[PDB]
DNA sequence: AGCAGCTGCACCT
DNA sequence: AGGTGCAGCTGCT
RNA sequence: CUAAGAAAUUCACGGCGGGCUUGAUGUCCGCGUCUACCUGGUUCACUGCCGUGUAGGCAG
């Protein structure tokens, strides 16, 4: 028995693009007609602040570079001067049926994998994973830089059963930290709903709205696009922000990456905090791979030891493997 | 060669997944031989049973939509393909490139037989429409009726009937239904004229049909040498590479009851024009004729200017 | 007698390119001015997630590969943020005259084929194949990934005889599963209609419209294009969705492949579900060919045993070869 | 008493 | 996301 | 009798870090817009009465 040649997993926990709108705090219950945060342009005169090559550290060349500065156009998004609260809204569907791949070659490999995940579900439910997902919804981690230095963050989560709301959760997202996973009754009820969605025993659709009290006219941070070339035929536009229908918006993969920031079992440390679940669980902001393949704690070696050779790892690493299965991806040769 | 007694108008034919390449040199609009074969199969299917013959096609191409893409670092274009099913060993398939497209075209069909004699025009038009709503045109399916409820019925129009001024008025009111699209004709005379005035430098014929339909940028005596119309290459027809062959003597024929030959494509120049630029609406009918003593198997549209 | 050197069956069950649109649930009766779902672009930045070679498990090399960003441009298609219902509409024409090939070199072989399929229709009608095709139109199998995890799917089929609607069918596509084949009076009436269309007794035209209740602003999944790479050149857009006049669409052959998923008589199993009918019946998702030629259950040897050798196979294998006749193909040496 | 197929291998730029 | 051939091969008789 | 006849692309993803665009300015000289017309084309389908009536008529 060997691993399959092609083997692919569709994602559970599908979010949408989060849209931004603006309003005043304590009108946030009437925040259905709040106007969108629009993306504008402004001019930026760039100074000289890079490290020099020290073949270019001659003072005459430096002053000649300072005398002629370069200029860009830059997309920017601010709150209005009369509104102090950013509202960010998206929808998230929890699907279930996490072990089944969407593509496979070997029948014996997918049957061994299916009974492996069946034994995992029978040992413990999705309660740890859904507890951590509900925590990452409770604290507003999906506000990436908009949460930083906010005065008050409040998350409203609506389980939507038919076209109307079935249940409502209200969270103070600054009390629920970004560091540890506590216990709370409403948080455990949300975790039970997410675990019921992940187990295939229901169809879970939630609407997540987050209100951050930042200040009047302050800068908000939508998702940022990719610029390949830049010339004078444009405005020397050097920064593009993502937008859905003239609304500053966040990419769906950004919200998804902030949802699955649950991995506290990586071997290097635990005082740093959780990271996102990746094969060779890596942080682009730190340029580093936790769970290196030289240690036996990346996703691929753990999966191959669990399925092929029946070496079941510790329950923390089993949580990590099933989290990587819910995350989805292309796993094969 | 034969002036039609009447014209039938296939009003707005939408076609999905039609063949785009249609030639080893062109890739755009499909060849006019497809439309001639369409009305010959239509005459075989519903034309014979009504004491009607059909002779030619006029085509106007209301809209085009090729399934192509430009590969992000080049000025040329590639075709979008399909995923064929796997081989018997389950490995993969062999990629053969085909070019699909979407078409909106109208057809002008000539009639010589007992048109208004045996049957009225409305029933003939309706059952020819019903027959053409079950076949495929150029390798791609005739897309059936959708929420276009208006453009359904045809207009069987008698050509030589009525006064000559009334003939011009009814052909103008039929041209009023052919406004958005641009009709297609053959331009062999313009090809030979430019071939003769180009032969003052060198005697070559395919280099003419190259130089006729590109953007020639001539130096300052920066200008662009331009033709007054929309001159395109077309597959002009077939010329035989072989003598005639009996129905049995060649293996793997389509039928053992029909003679076979090996052929090559003759290429010529066509032209897209506005339908108001032609005064006689029977000028646009593409006839295909065989000269079987040699290989000359032609589609053209004679009696046009 | 021998097989003809050419053999060419024109396909029946011609579908259209299914166009997508969006709106709200319980407005689906007035869903004629529903706006089209459009294809946008966005930027993605990923990490290294695939399997590394055993030579490339070096941790310094893994960190040095991580510290170069991985950026793609991706075509995406979403629902609007105020619509929760995807509407997918296509037209399907049934032609009839399922026996006659478009090309046959041997005359006596085509006469034996014609009386063979004539005797097949005389033995029983198309009602098995017609009932299975009406099942695949009843459950929304043509919603390929759009059906997965949907809240409520609902199919409306309008038979149009003249310029107006002749008859209407209304189905809850989630009650009708994808595994088994039931019997229902409306479903059997549609089966009679498509059987009579297949028998050459008419030219049936159908308009199929499927409404899936996914969620507000969620992602839909149209068809993807085939772009062969410009290898020694610049990087390309790494996903391209199919669109007909700026409306996200599913390919015609995709709907056709979803329609003929009827084959529950392949020898390997019967609980894995129906597959699409093709000679050497092979699914691309599993990557493995059922109905191998070493067993005598593929299409070619069954056709040669029924026609040339006059060994009539079992009635489900006659159903299989009749479905391969309706499917069309280019057969021969 | 062979036959036909069949799989597999190799070529090559 | 190759066509080809042919050497060898299986074989059971 | 149509370069005919046939076809599933697809699974997954964090683009963000930061910035002073500034100084200075005379828009201005001159000019013939005229001649001639039916708003009615039934153009106000109204107001009130007898009659249980919306059925039917009446009076200005």
């Amino acid at each position: 028995l060997s691993t399959a040649s092609v083997l692919a997993f569709e994602r559970k926990l599908d979010p949408s693009d989060a849209l931004m709108s603006a309003g005043a705090w304590a009108q946030r219950d009437a925040s259905q007609e709040w106007p969108a945060v629009t993306v504008r342009e402004k001019s930026v005169r760039g100074t000289i602040s890079n490290r020099l090559k020290t073949k270019d550290r001659d003072p005459a060349k430096l002053d000649a570079s300072i005398q002629s500065p370069n200029l860009q156009t830059v997309d920017v998004a601010n709150l209005p001067s009369d509104a102090d609260t950013l509202k960010v809204r998206f929808t998230l569907r929890v699907l279930g049926g996490a072990g089944t791949p969407s593509a496979c070659n070997d029948a014996a490999y997918r049957d061994k994998l299916l009974q492996t995940v069946a034994t995992y579900v029978n040992e413990q439910g999705f309660a740890e994973l859904a507890r951590r997902y509900a925590h990452n919804l409770a604290n507003a981690r999906f506000l990436w830089r908009n949460r930083v230095g906010a005065e008050a963050v409040e998350v409203r989560i609506n389980h939507i059963r038919q076209g109307e709301v079935a249940r409502t959760w209200r969270f103070d997202a600054l009390a629920i930290g970004l560091r540890d996973f506590k216990a709370d009754a409403e948080l455990d009820a949300l975790a039970e709903l997410i675990a019921s969605g992940l187990s295939g025993s229901g169809h879970v659709l939630l609407e997540v709205v987050a209100f951050a009290r930042i200040g009047d006219g302050q800068e908000v941070f939508p998702s940022q696009e990719l610029i390949l070339d830049k010339g004078d035929k444009k405005g020397q536009k050097s920064k593009t922000l993502y937008s859905v229908r003239d609304a500053a918006a966040i990419h769906s993969q950004k919200i998804g990456n902030a949802l699955r920031t649950i991995d506290t079992w990586y071997p290097d440390e635990d005082g740093l905090g959780p990271i996102a679940v990746e094969p060779y669980g890596s942080v682009t902001s730190q340029g580093k791979a936790y769970r290196q393949p030289k240690q036996k704690l990346d996703f691929y070696t753990l999966l191959d030891n669990w399925v092929l050779r029946d070496e079941a790892p510790a329950v923390e690493q089993q949580h990590y493997v099933i989290a990587n299965l819910i995350r989805g991806g292309v796993f094969g040769e | 060669v034969t002036d039609p007694e009447a014209l039938l108008l296939l009003p707005r034919l939408s076609i999905q997944n039609a063949n785009a390449i249609s030639s080893p040199l062109t890739w755009g609009f499909p060849s006019p031989g497809a439309f001639t074969g369409f009305v010959h199969a239509l005459q075989r299917r519903v034309g014979i049973s009504l004491d009607i013959e059909l002779d030619g096609v006029g085509i106007v191409c209301h809209r085009f939509e090729a399934q192509i893409s430009q590969p992000a670092g080049k000025r040329t274009k590639v075709f979008n393909l399909t995923r064929n099913p796997l081989n018997r060993d389950g490995s993969t398939a062999a990629i053969v490139e085909e070019g699909r497209a979407h078409l909106e075209v109208s057809l002008l069909l000539g009639v010589h037989g007992d048109g208004l004699d045996d049957h009225p025009a409305q029933e003939i038009a309706r059952q020819v429409q019903e027959q053409a709503g079950a076949m495929r045109l150029a390798g791609g399916s005739i897309l059936p009726w959708c929420n276009e409820r208006f453009p359904a019925p045809n207009a069987e129009l008698l050509m030589l009937g009525g006064s000559d001024e009334q003939r011009r008025k009814n052909q103008r009111r039929l041209t009023r239904r052919l406004l958005p699209g641009f009709a297609l004709v053959s331009r062999e005379a313009l090809l030979q004229q430019h071939l003769e005035t180009l032969r003052t430098t060198l005697p070559e014929a395919t280099t003419l049909d190259a130089l006729l339909d590109l953007c020639r940028i001539n130096f300052e005596p920066w200008q662009v040498r331009d033709k007054p119309g929309w001159l395109v290459p077309i597959p002009a027809g077939y010329n035989a590479l072989s003598p005639l062959y009996l129905p049995g003597e060649v293996r793997n024929a389509r039928d053992r009851e029909t003679p076979l030959r090996f052929v090559e494509n003759l290429f010529g120049l066509g032209e897209w024009l506005s339908p108001h630029r032609v005064a006689a609406l029977s000028d646009l009918l593409w006839y295909h004729h065989a000269e079987p003593d040699k290989g000359l198997y032609r589609w053209s549209t004679p009696r046009f200017v």
